[PDB]
Formats: structure tokens, sequence, C-alpha cells
């Protein structure tokens, strides 16, 4: 309804607003605001939030369906590690708004692409291999994400991909000659990069059940496939908008952007994440095991892996106990790792 | 003075941010008494100025007389010119000598009590005639609950289009009327006298109609005054390449207004960067009658319009430096359409400069946009519906 | 003992990029004050600047 009424009260009374309703939050620094969300940084007992808000201007919309939705879908990540679903959705935070809490992760993919220190081959390939372990945990948990884009593939400090903002809310099919949906919905970082799946995009002969039909498992693996070829350009999109569109009509192709990967085997894992027919697009499973040792060295899914999941759960190892563990583990991890 | 006391009157700044409203409350404090440290002739500024405050304040409160819908509109205007003419009460017929508002240079001894008529409109936006010092008549409108803050700024940056352009000696004509906002919900624009396109059509049936019933002339390519063509030509490229830079929204010929001199000029910007109620609006406010005007694409004025399109487009690049920090400044100006999207609000007037196109790009790029913005013919379809709508209103 | 929103703490999450923090100081170098009123760039970094 936001789209039609474009009506101004709330939004120009947006964001610091709402934070001097909400008690255990403060304001910290506005991520972004869009047309859709005022996200920003907040302050919280457990540390720093990112509170995406909602403007309500429509009182008949149906936000309890996407509430029930959002709740589910926590419910079914709550145990995979490399996925954060939004923690909260509290639909009374303010008269006339709804707010969705998650974690604030140190940085997003994006940035890290360019904050130093600068990912190492070997990294790239860490946080590749944990994006399609995130898309996979999401598939195996019976979750599609939707909207998988280097900002909202998150990287701790420690390199743990977190995968985030899952887009249960945002319309599965959009009109080819329509953008007012990407626009609205998916392009928040306004940086034109589409890695919306191809077979999304649909003519208005296909059309309001195609805005909430079931994402495809095939539809994310798309979206993941983009993301790595971006962290392996180091930030140069795969598509634009009108380069999607002229892909899916099989006009354009990214040979150019694809070329500049230096690795051919994860070129190799791009063109086949990114192909045109969805059927032609393996389980993201799939990628894993046909790239172990091809792409992703075995110590990945022996060691790294399973290790690492050591620091991604809630038990807080802190800093003096991490390290305190890694020093009680370094003669095996040594071993592990060297061989 | 205006400025600074808007943030003071603002409401929201008073409970979202108090800190910043304090400080523009300290502003106009130290202003109030930088000027009564100034020399006699500056001392009378700050009198002048709370002179036209209490003005302001008089007229509001008749306003808000006319606002307790004790009638109607007959009753409204009773009330309105009755109130206006009561040299006891308000006086506002003949006021000691006040500098106006909305143009300060335009000296005001009163409003005619005689002129003043609200239009048909939800807005009641009241026509006014100033009894300026030289005797003459000032047009103005005056306006009631509407923030006039998003035309102001959208008003004061084509202003400065129109005043770089006239810097290169590309006179475009356009009219960058003044606007001034009194208050969050007051203000006042410089009413400049012409028919709106949408009457025009309705009355003399075409722009070439209008023009050759108010400057006819055989030497011109249609009948109509080479001057007035020229002009027309050349305020349709003008509002054409500012409101694509600036995204002006909305397209309805209600609010575009057509001057018998032929200066086109568009008065509705409460849909600005792009956004527009209408789904898939074209790039552009170049509506069909706009280019009819001009006797279509296979005229001179057409080649010419075109030209000067470009040329219009390509002196703004020369420009974006200065346009975009302008914007930047304003990012928390509390403007409807920037509070909407603050740090999108800069990347989007960027976008329209296309600074990555060379200038023979930039101007096959502009080029291509107006050959095609001609065919997208589905704004005046969906304006019949907008039409039906204002049909319930009236 | 207990937590809800974030799930996995991160224990640099607010602490000064040393990393970032050792770059600056060793590319921006104000040692070079002496030199840099003779040494300049020379064709292919005038056309890079
Ligand atoms: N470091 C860090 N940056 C974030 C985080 N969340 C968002 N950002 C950044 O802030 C921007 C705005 O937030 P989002 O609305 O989530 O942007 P987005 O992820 O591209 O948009 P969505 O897909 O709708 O979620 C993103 O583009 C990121 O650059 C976070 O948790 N940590
Ligand atoms: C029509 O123009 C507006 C459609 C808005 C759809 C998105 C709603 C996002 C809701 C998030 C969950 C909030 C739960 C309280």
């Amino acid at each position: 309804g936001n789209q039609l009424a474009g009506i101004a009260p709330s939004q120009i009374l947006s964001v610091e607003s709402y934070f001097s309703d909400i008690h255990d939050f403060e304001y910290d620094k506005s991520l972004g605001s869009t047309r859709f969300f005022k996200v920003a940084r907040a302050k919280h007992r457990e540390g720093l939030v990112v509170v995406k808000v909602f403007a309500i201007q429509d009182p008949t919309l149906p936000l309890t369906s996407y509430k029930q939705e959002l709740e589910e879908l926590k419910i079914r990540l709550n145990s995979a590690q490399n996925c954060l679903p939004f923690q909260k959705a509290s639909e009374k935070a303010s008269e006339k708004a709804a707010m969705l809490f998650r974690q604030y992760v140190r940085d997003n993919l994006y940035d890290r692409i360019s904050t130093r220190p600068f990912l190492n081959n070997i990294e790239k390939r860490w946080i590749a291999f944990q994006i399609l372990t995130a898309v996979d945990q999401a598939h195996k948990s019976g979750v599609r994400h939707g909207d998988i884009k280097t900002e909202n593939v998150m990287v701790t400090s420690w390199n743990w991909v977190l995968l985030t903002d899952f887009a249960s809310f945002k319309p599965t099919y959009l009109p080819e000659d329509n953008p007012a949906d990407f626009n609205y919905f998916f392009d928040t970082s306004r940086r034109r990069t589409c890695y919306i799946a191809p077979e999304r995009f649909v003519d208005g002969g296909m059309f309001n059940q195609r805005t909430r039909g079931e994402l495809k498992r095939a539809m994310d693996i798309f979206s993941a496939g983009c993301v790595i070829a971006e962290l392996f350009t180091e930030g140069v999109p795969l598509f634009d908008l009108s380069q999607l569109l002229a892909y899916r009509n099989g006009h354009f192709f990214p040979e150019q952007v694809l070329n500049k990967i230096e690795d051919h085997s994860i070129r190799e894992l791009v063109t086949q994440m990114i192909h045109r027919e969805p059927d032609k697009r393996l389980e993201a499973e799939d990628y894993l095991k046909q790239q172990r040792g091809n792409a992703f060295p075995e110590i990945f899914y022996t060691f790294l892996q399973p290790y690492m999941a050591q620091f991604a759960k809630e038990t807080f190892l802190s800093a003096d106990e991490r390290i305190l563990v890694i020093r009680k583990d370094l003669g095996n991890i040594i071993h592990n790792l060297c061989g | 003075y205006w400025y600074v006391i808007v943030e003071c009157e603002d409401q929201d700044t008073q409970q979202r941010d108090p800190k910043t409203h304090e400080m523009y409350l300290n502003v106009m404090r130290r202003f109030s008494q930088a000027l009564l440290k100034g020399d006699k002739s500056v001392r009378v500024m700050r009198s002048l100025l709370a002179a036209q405050q209490t003005f302001v304040d008089r007229l509001v409160h008749l306003m808000k007389a006319v606002q307790r819908e004790s009638g109607n509109r007959k009753k409204k205007n009773e009330r309105l010119q009755a109130l206006l003419g009561d040299n006891e009460k308000m006086n506002l017929s003949d006021v000691e000598l006040i500098p106006l508002p909305l143009e300060p240079q335009v000296k005001i001894r009163g409003i005619i009590p005689e002129t003043a008529t609200l239009f048909k409109s939800a807005l009641m936006p009241a026509q006014l005639f100033f009894k300026t010092e030289d005797g003459g008549k000032y047009p103005v409108i005056f306006k009631h609950g509407d923030d006039l803050r998003q035309d102001q700024l959208i008003l004061q940056i084509i202003s400065l289009m129109d005043k770089l352009l006239r810097k290169e000696n590309l006179d475009l004509k356009l009219t960058p009327y003044k606007v001034l906002a009194t208050s969050t919900k007051h203000g006042f624009m410089q009413f400049i006298q012409s028919v709106p396109v949408a009457e025009v059509l309705d009355t003399e049936g075409s722009i070439q109609n209008f023009f050759r019933k108010y400057a006819p002339s055989e030497n011109g390519p249609n009948g109509i005054s080479a001057e007035v063509m020229d002009t027309y030509v050349k305020s349709c490229a003008g509002y054409c390449v500012i409101t694509y830079i600036l995204g002006v929204g909305d397209r309805h010929l209600d609010n575009l207004l057509l001057t018998k001199t032929g200066k086109l000029f568009h008065i509705d910007f409460g849909y600005i960067l792009g956004r527009d109620p209408k789904p898939l609006p074209p790039p552009m406010k170049l509506n069909k009658e706009m280019v009819e005007g001009m006797g279509g694409t296979q005229s001179e004025q057409y080649q010419e319009f075109r030209k000067q399109c470009y040329t219009a487009f390509l002196h703004l690049r020369r420009y974006s430096n200065l346009i975009l920090n302008l914007f930047s400044l304003m990012v928390d100006a509390n403007i409807p359409d920037i509070a909407l999207e603050p740090d999108k609000t800069v990347k989007k007037v960027q976008d329209k400069f296309r600074l990555d196109l060379s200038d023979e790009e930039a101007v096959h790029y502009m080029q291509s946009l107006i050959d095609e913005s001609v065919h997208a013919l589905f704004a005046a379809v969906v304006e019949q519906i907008h039409k039906f709508a204002q049909y319930w209103r009236k | 003992t207990s937590f809800e929103l974030v799930k996995v703490p991160d224990p640099q999450m607010s602490m000064e990029n040393l990393v970032e923090s050792k770059h600056h100081k060793l590319a921006r170098s104000l040692r070079s004050g002496p030199s840099d009123h003779d040494l300049k760039p020379n064709a292919a970094t005038r056309d890079q600047l």
C-alpha cells in the first residue's frame, strides 16, 4: 500500500523518532533508509542490533500474515549456523510502525570486499564455501532466501559468514516491464545490481498469488552464484537490472565479468550456479560435493567447517576463552592444517 | 528571518531533535540581538521584521476564522473581505508600511480588501493583491495548510539553474517564480497570472489556437508571433530539461501553466525525484500537447527545441557539482520527498547528469530520451481518471 | 547468561580496525614534507590524478 499511497506523514517523521518510543534500544547509526525499510543500528543489552522499521501507512495491510511467516522462518533457521534470521518482529512498536530486529554483524560482504585486510584467495574460497553452506543449511531446513546479495551476506570479524535479511516479504515473481516492484523491494542498495534469478521475471500476462507463491530452491542458487562472482571480482557485479533481463532473454552474457575471475575453478562454479535454465542448477549441496578439493580445499569440510562452528555457537566463548581454547588445540590445528 | 523562524515554529523538531530546535531558537535570539547592536538603519530592520511577523500573524488569524467552517464559500468570502477592511480590529487594508515577506523590495501598504478570493480547491489558496507603496497592485497567492518547503526548495533550485544558464547567455525564459514558507503550514507564492494548459485546451482547444488568439502574426511559421513561439520553444526546453534532472513526477496539465508571451511553467512539485502516483510514468514532462504547440516533430520549432534541450542539459552538467552540494546540505531538511530516502536523495539527482557519458554521448543520450518520451502516452490516458476523481471533489 | 537477539557474539564488534590503522600511517607518511616540494607526479600519474 505504501507504493500506491505515497503519503508523507510517517516517512517525514521516521527513523530516530521511532527509537524514542521503544525502551530497550538506543539509535546508533542509520544504516540506510529507503521507501521500504528504515534501517538503523541500535544499542541493546546484548550488543549492536539492526532494526528495519516499516511504516504502516495502510491499516488494511495484513502484516499478521508476514509476522507469522517471520516467526516460522526463524524457528527453522534457529539451528542453521551460517543463517541469521530476523530474531524479532514487533507489530506494535509504534502507532504506525513495525520493526524487524536482528543481530548487527561486523561487516557485510560488500564492505568486507574492500576493507582491510584484503581477503586472501583462500579466504574468498572460505566465504564462498560458507555461502553455499548457508543456502544449503537453509534449503535443507526448508527455507529459501529470495534476495541473496553481498549486502545481505554478512561476515563476522573472524570470517564467519552469516546469510541475513531473508526476503520472505519481497515478491517471488516480478513483472519484467514494471521496475516498480524491483525498485521498492529489491534495489535497496541502489547499485542497480540484479541477482534475482531470471525465471522470477515474468510477463504481465502471467499476473496477486504471483507476489507470494513459494520461492523455488533453484532461485537462490542463482543469487548465490552471483554473490560469488562479485566476491571473486572484488565488487564487480555480475548483472545489473538491464543486463539480467537481457540475460534472461539470452541477449546478454557476463563473459567480460567472468573472465575477470582469476580462479578458473570458481569461474566454472559460477557459470553453473548462474545458468539461465533453473533445472540445470544443482542443489547447493551438489556444488559442495562437486567442488570438494576441486575448489574448496578438503580441509574446509573435514576440519575448518566443524571447528569454526564452535565459535558460531551462542554459548559465549569470550575473547579470553577463544584464545585459551585455540592455544589448547593449537597442536591439533597445526596437524589438521599442515598435513 | 523566515527560514530560521520556520524551524522555530517546527513543532516536529521541537520533539524529535530538541537540541537542533533550540539551536535555531538561539540563532533567532542571536539575530534579534545582532540587529539591535547594528547601526540605526539596521536596527530599523529588527522592528520591520517584528512588524512582518505580527502582520502575517493577523493574516493567519483571518484565515483561521475562515477555516472555522462557519458556512459556505459565500459566507467565507464575505467574512474574508469584511475582515480585511476592518481598519479598527485588523486594518490589513491599510496597515503601516511593511516590506512584503515573499519579496521584500516590493514594499506593501496592505491587502486590497475587494480582491481576496479563495480558489476552488481543498487547500483554499487565497488570491491576494498587495497595495504597494508605488501604487501598483502586486499579485500573490497565500496558502494555508500546505507545507511549501518542498516547492520552496524545488523553486529556489530552478532559479539557480535559470541563473546559471543565464551566465552561459542561454536565457531559456524559465519562470523561477518565488515561493516562501512563512511557517510549516503557511506561506506565499508569486501569482504569475496564467491559464493552465488543461484550461487552454478546454477553451481554445490547442496551444497554437491560444497563441493565435493572443499573439497572432503572419510572420511566424504557423501564424504565431516569432517572438512568442521562440519564447515557448526555449521555455519548453528549459522546463523539460530541468524537470528531468529534478525528476519532477506529476504531469497533470492542470498544473502546467502557459503565459500569453509563451513562457510555459510547472507549478505542481508535490511529487519529485522520480516518484509519481501513476505507475510507469514517462521519463519527463513532455506531453504531446506541449509538442503540438510547436506544430509536431516536423516543424522548425521542434528542431530548435531539441537543440535547446541538449544545450541546456550539457551546460547543467558543467555545474553538477554546485547543484549536488546544494542537496547534500538539504538531506536532513524535512522536505517530504527528501525525508523518504535522505541518503539516496543526492544519488538520485546525480544519476540524471550522466556524468560518465562524454559530452557527445550526453547529447546522444538526451536526444534518445526526448525522441522516445514523445510516445509514452500512457500518462495522457491515466490522467482522465484523475479528472473523474476531481469531478467528485468539486 | 542469556541472549535472544545477538546469536553470534563477535568480540571485535566496535573495536578499531588495527590493520587499517596500520595502513593509514604507512601509506600517508608525513615525513615526505621536504621531498614533496621537489618530487612531483610523472606522466602516468598526472593523468591518474
Ligand atoms: N556491517 C553491517 N552492515 C549492514 C548490516 N545490515 C545492513 N548493513 C548495511 O546497511 C545497508 C542497509 O541495510 P539493508 O536494508 O539490509 O540493505 P540490503 O541488505 O541491501 O537490503 P535488504 O535486502 O532489503 O535487506 C546494507 O546495504 C549494508 O550495506 C549489518 O548487520 N552489519
Ligand atoms: C503496498 O504498497 C505495501 C506492501 C508492503 C509489503 C511489505 C511489508 C513488510 C512487513 C514486514 C513484517 C512486519 C511484521 C510486523
